[PDB]
């Protein structure tokens, strides 16, 4: 039989269960946010011929913009939720010749996430990624 | 006409040695000259095959079908029957191990069409059969697994000879 | 000295003895009257075999959903083990997880898991090193995790178990709960219960205080294939009804003489109460934390 | 057609004719009218062939029952629990004793298609061939490229 | 040979796994002797129903 | 110092002729595998050593390519068939020796 | 209505086959069977076996004694096998072993023994006694005759011709009725074995021979699903043996049942019986 997170939950025990996963993901995030203090990669200056990271970011809208000739030009306005590196796979383990790295984007729920979903993102100590 | 599933559930059995398995019950029972489809009506019996009598009761009265309620119907006084005359020790202790539909005596009516063309309407009905056995469902059979299909594969190869030779 | 395979089998052996000595003192077939008094399908009733029927046949006659909900039964108002025979023309009445007060069903349920961690404890530990079976304590559902007292070998006195050796405890129970089998009960005699447990000083001390306790001398035993425990109580009819098992943790209890006690706690969670994967993890670590008594 | 009927292998009853040849006709019932213009040719058989032919084979036993029926028929059982019905209705003597000779002759086994045939136990003597015959041998057995 | 039923059968129907060089080789003759080895053909007991093929590398 | 064939494989073969012409006499004695040609033959403290049963259920799809890349065959074999041609197979093969 | 009466005769025989082969018979001995007469068969199963028993001897060899207990039995509502069938058994064995030992006499007495009990054996005595309709002529209780009970009656078969021919009929009689069972088979398919490395080295210390080394002469595959390995059983560097194998254990052990073979003389390419 098909069950979902509150179901078997009081009407005690719902928001109880609401806050703490909100609480423990904002801790988390709080957690991530010190990377150089963590314990940096190795960071290498740009060579030519280098590929760098993108990330993703949430099409937020579009907006006016006046350069100074005085010409419009209409720009879309793109926020960064939450980017976090994910994964980093190496040139052999990859099937290509240049490496590869995952990024992930919008904060979703742990409850309507995939169980070897939640196993990853518990490893990594972050909350799933959209 | 024919009527051998009626006759199915008045065939008797000799005595029983008291050393041997206990020959669960078997009980027939049908409805004859129903108001629906055949290929409808075995729609439904394919989704009640192979089920508990309690399981099979909550998809019929759950469907949305007018051959669901009457298979419903059917199998309520099939079970009734069953404890009430065959010696089924728990109503709920049975399964359907059949369940199939049949044709029944139609009706030629005529639909009229266009011109002064017209065609055949068919007021078509229909024959429902069940039976339930006394026991638990049997399991249903587990999928093929990847150690048995190179069982398989390897009994194949072993079972080769060198053909038009001697 | 006998070896862990014989002392099963010799347990065994007594425990179908006893059963057979009960059913032989009911012979003949005599009908009692259950009267089903239960919110829904009321005022219902069976003609029941004495001493051979069971609260799982009441159900079975009634429907497939009573079997698989009903957890534990009511005969006169006290909780009833759903393949306990019924001896007597009483009232009925069946306890599901789900009820507005399902504490019985809970102590039940937890009392069984404890008795299956300890099954699988008893099992686990090797034949060169000696392990003995203290209680099962009585912990409430509120704390958080279900405790197993065993006594370990001195050479094992400072040997600490570790994560894989935990994940090991909890595929064992796992592989029990595949393995589903039921929990048999006997009503049983002091005296029957002592030579069945002589081999173990603290299983007769508790067969003793409860023999202390009812006037009757008689103790309740419990099987799950060839593993016999003495029980508090009631308990779950099979052990397929855990879903979620795990063995958490493994503490040693502070008086360290005269022998060493080792608590071993677990969380379990059951078919029709499933845990998402995150609030079973947060139960996880709230089983990891210490439960005292 | 051989994709519609049955088939088998060459085989006897019990390895026939290695130590000695066991005749695998048992029995021959001989179903003949007294009456029957279809029964005429079956009563001279009778009359004049069966006693010889009886004589001939000591081993097999021929009953003949002269009872009315229309279709005079010979039920020959062999050995391995084989029987065969057969119709001699409007059959001359002759045609007659070539068939009741013919099922003597018979064995037991299936008039089907028989694959392959000849039927040896021991097909081979100095071994089957497997791909390694005919293969040379290495030094010290090693693989091609082999580092070593 | 006297071996058992199905070790005879067993190394009679095996495969084998032949090697085979390019370097300066005409892929056409390659591919000649390699299709026959492909299809089992250099076996006395070949058949198209048997699958009597062994297994080719070619480098 | 002449040899019809290698002498080295199956058979030290000797071909002859009778002093009549008539028959042709062959002498085939089978060769031995060399020793020096042989290769030699190849070779949780305190818990049980627990049985390691896992059996994870692929889905038809990496079942199939698993069993393709174990045997060296397409997935066409490992597909399933019918009802038709399951009860058309015979099941009691006629059997020789 | 079509008139006649031809095609509707037809059809009705048409449907009892039809009605036979849905819902068949229960099997019924051949003396209910119809067309029967006792003596002509007894007289029949001499002739076409080709030897001269006694009537008296062959009767007496037939009956059993559940059928004597039977025919008690509904009396109420003579002599058994058992002397024939213990003179039958007894020459069996001693004339079978006599056989067996001189043809082979590299085998030891377990596996002349057991190759005797595979010809005296329930299965092979049954089918022949089956084949030369022995059951046919069997009194007994049940139909099917049970194979213990058939056994014993072929046996006390063998007992009468015993009696009735002599010592050097009767071994041609067990020669060709067993011997051709023992044709097509072999020896670890009819002397079942369990460590055939065990009773190799066995044999190989018992005639002083140095104890047999395993070798991998020859090798394919070896990494797949489907490996092919055969095993070379050496000693002093002379080879004795050669077995083939799916792995390597299975391959040594096939290796150790030819070399057993070879050194008893139970090889495939051997000489044939001489009949």
């Amino acid at each position: 039989s098909g069950t979902w997170w509150d179901e078997h939950l009081s009407e005690e025990n719902v928001p109880f269960i609401k806050q703490l996963v909100s609480d423990e993901d904002k801790a988390q995030l709080a957690s991530k946010l010190c990377p150089l203090k963590d314990e940096p990669w190795p960071i290498h200056p740009w060579e030519p011929g280098s590929f760098r990271v993108g990330l993703i970011a949430l099409k937020l809208g579009m907006m006016p913009l006046w350069t100074k000739d005085g010409q419009k030009h209409v720009v879309t306005l793109l926020q960064v939720q939450d980017c976090h590196v994910l994964k980093y796979t190496s040139k052999e383990n990859c099937n290509g010749k240049m490496a590869t790295l995952s990024v992930g984007g919008k904060t979703v729920s742990r409850f309507r996430k995939a169980t070897s979903i939640l196993e990853f993102y518990r490893e990594l100590g972050l909350p799933p990624k959209q | 006409i024919s009527r051998k599933w009626e006759k199915k559930n008045k065939i008797v059995y000799p005595p029983q040695l008291p050393g041997e398995p206990r020959r669960p019950a078997e009980i027939y029972h049908c409805r004859r000259q129903i108001k629906y489809s055949k290929d409808k009506m075995w729609y439904l019996a394919k989704l009640i095959r192979g089920m508990s009598i309690d399981q099979a009761l909550a998809q019929l009265e759950f469907n949305d079908k007018k051959g669901a309620k009457i298979i419903k119907e059917v199998l309520l006084e099939a079970q009734d029957m069953a404890v009430r005359d065959h010696n089924v020790e728990f109503r709920s202790n049975l399964y359907i191990a059949e369940s199939t539909s049949g044709r029944g005596q139609c009706l030629k009516r005529i639909r009229y069409h266009g011109r002064g063309r017209f065609g055949i309407m068919e007021k078509v009905y229909c024959h429902y059969f069940v039976k339930l056995v006394e026991g638990p469902p049997p399991p249903p059979e587990p999928p093929k697994t990847a150690v048995a299909h190179a069982k398989e594969y390897i009994q194949q190869l072993r079972s080769r000879t060198i053909v038009h030779t001697l | 000295q006998l070896s862990p395979t014989e002392l099963t089998e010799m347990r065994n052996d007594l425990f179908n003895k006893e059963k057979a000595r009960q059913l032989s003192l009911t012979p003949r077939t005599e009908k009692i009257e259950v009267k089903h008094v239960g919110k829904t399908d009321p005022g219902t009733v069976f003609v029941m075999n004495k001493n051979i029927s069971t609260p799982y046949s009441c159900a079975m006659h009634l429907s497939e959903w009573y079997c698989r909900k009903s957890i534990l039964a009511l005969v006169d108002g006290q909780p009833w083990d759903m393949y306990k025979p019924l001896t007597k023309s009483c009232e009925i009445k069946f306890l599901t997880f789900k009820d507005c007060d399902p504490g019985e069903v809970n102590k039940a349920y937890w009392r069984s898991c404890a008795m299956m961690m300890g099954c699988v404890i008893e099992r686990a530990f090797k034949d060169e090193y000696m392990v003995n079976l203290v209680r099962a304590p009585e912990v409430p559902v509120i704390s958080g995790a279900f405790c197993y007292d065993v006594v370990l070998d001195s050479k094992l006195d400072e040997w600490m178990p570790t994560k894989e050796n935990l994940r090991s405890f909890t595929k064992d129970a796992h592989a029990l709960i595949y393995k589903d089998l039921p929990f048999e009960t006997l009503e049983v005699e002091a005296k029957v219960a002592l030579e069945i447990f002589q081999h173990s000083k603290y299983k007769v001390d508790f067969i003793e205080e409860k023999a202390s306790q009812n006037p009757e001398r008689i103790v309740k035993l419990h099987r799950i294939g060839d593993f016999i425990d003495v029980s508090e109580g009631p308990l779950i009819p099979r052990t397929s009804i855990c879903f979620q098992y795990e063995v958490s943790a493994v503490h040693n209890l502070q008086p360290t003489q005269p022998s060493l006690i080792r608590r071993f706690q677990g969380v379990s969670l059951p078919v029709h109460l499933r845990a998402h994967f995150t609030i079973w993890d947060k139960l996880l670590e709230r089983s990891r934390k210490m439960v005292t008594e | 057609t051989a994709r519609g009927t049955p088939s088998r292998f060459l085989a006897s009853v019990l390895h026939n004719g290695l130590g000695r040849y066991v005749q695998q006709l048992q029995r021959l019932s001989f179903s003949v009218s007294r009456d029957g213009a279809s029964s005429r040719g079956a009563r001279e058989f009778v009359e004049r062939e069966v006693i010889d032919f009886a004589r001939r084979n000591p081993g097999v036993v021929i009953y003949v029952n002269s009872r009315p029926c229309c279709v005079p028929r010979v039920v020959a059982e062999y050995l391995n629990g084989a029987v065969r019905e057969e119709s001699i209705h409007c059959k001359s003597v002759e045609e007659i004793s070539t068939l009741v000779q013919k099922l003597a002759d018979q064995s037991g086994l299936d008039v089907i298609r028989i694959r392959k045939p000849f039927h040896t136990d021991n097909p081979s003597i100095q071994g089957q061939w497997h791909p390694f015959t005919n293969k040379p041998t290495t030094f010290r057995g090693l693989r091609p490229r082999e580092v070593q | 040979s006297s071996f058992s039923r199905a070790p005879q059968q067993w190394a009679t129907f095996a495969r084998i796994w032949y090697l085979l060089d390019g370097k300066m080789q005409p892929p056409g003759k390659l591919a000649a002797m390699a299709s026959i080895r492909l299809q089992g053909l250099h076996k006395p007991v070949y058949h198209a129903l048997s699958d009597c093929g062994d297994h080719v590398v070619i480098m | 110092t002449y040899s019809p064939l290698p002498d080295d494989y199956n058979c030290n073969v000797e071909l002859a002729l009778t002093s009549d012409g008539r028959t042709i006499v062959c002498y085939h004695p089978s060769v031995d595998i060399p020793y020096e040609h042989t290769k030699p033959i190849p070779r949780d403290q305190v818990l049980k050593t627990r049985l390691e049963e896992k059996v994870e259920h692929l889905e038809e799809g990496p079942m199939i390519e698993q069993l393709s890349k174990m045997f060296f065959t397409t997935k066409h074999r490992w597909y399933p068939h019918g009802r038709y041609h399951r009860c058309r197979k015979n099941l009691n093969p006629p059997k020789d020796r | 209505v079509k008139k006649g009466f031809r095609a509707a005769f037809r059809f009705q025989k048409e449907l009892e086959r039809q009605r036979l082969l849905r819902c068949p018979p229960p099997p019924v001995r051949r003396s209910e069977k119809p067309n029967w007469d006792y003596h002509a068969e007894i007289q029949a199963f001499g002739h076409r076996l080709q030897e001269n028993f006694s009537l008296d001897l062959l009767k007496t060899a037939f009956v059993n004694s559940c059928y004597i207990k039977s025919e008690e039995a509904k009396r109420q509502q003579l002599k058994s096998n058992q002397e024939l069938s213990e003179q039958g058994t007894s020459f069996s064995q001693t004339c079978l072993t006599q056989f067996l030992e001189d043809e082979y006499p590299d085998m030891p007495t377990e596996g002349i023994k057991n190759l005797v009990d595979f010809l005296t054996g329930e299965e092979v005595v049954c089918h022949v006694a089956r084949n030369l309709a022995v059951e046919q002529l069997t009194l007994s209780e049940e139909f099917p005759v049970p194979p213990a009970v058939l056994q014993q009656t072929f046996f006390a078969v063998i007992g009468a011709l015993l009696q009735s021919s002599g010592p050097e009929r009767t071994a041609l009689f067990i020669r060709d009725f067993l011997i051709t069972q023992m044709t097509g088979k072999e020896l670890f398919e009819m002397w079942k074995i369990i460590n055939p490395m065990g009773l190799l080295v066995e044999e190989l210390k018992k005639r002083n021979v140095s104890a047999p080394e395993s070798r991998l002469t020859r090798q394919s595959g070896g990494t797949t699903a489907l490996p092919l390995y055969f095993v070379g059983l050496y000693c002093d560097k002379k080879l004795i043996a050669e077995g083939p194998g799916e792995t390597v254990l299975v391959a040594e052990e096939e290796a150790a049942r030819v070399a057993l073979r070879k050194l008893y003389g139970f090889t495939e390419n051997r000489r044939p019986w001489n009949y």
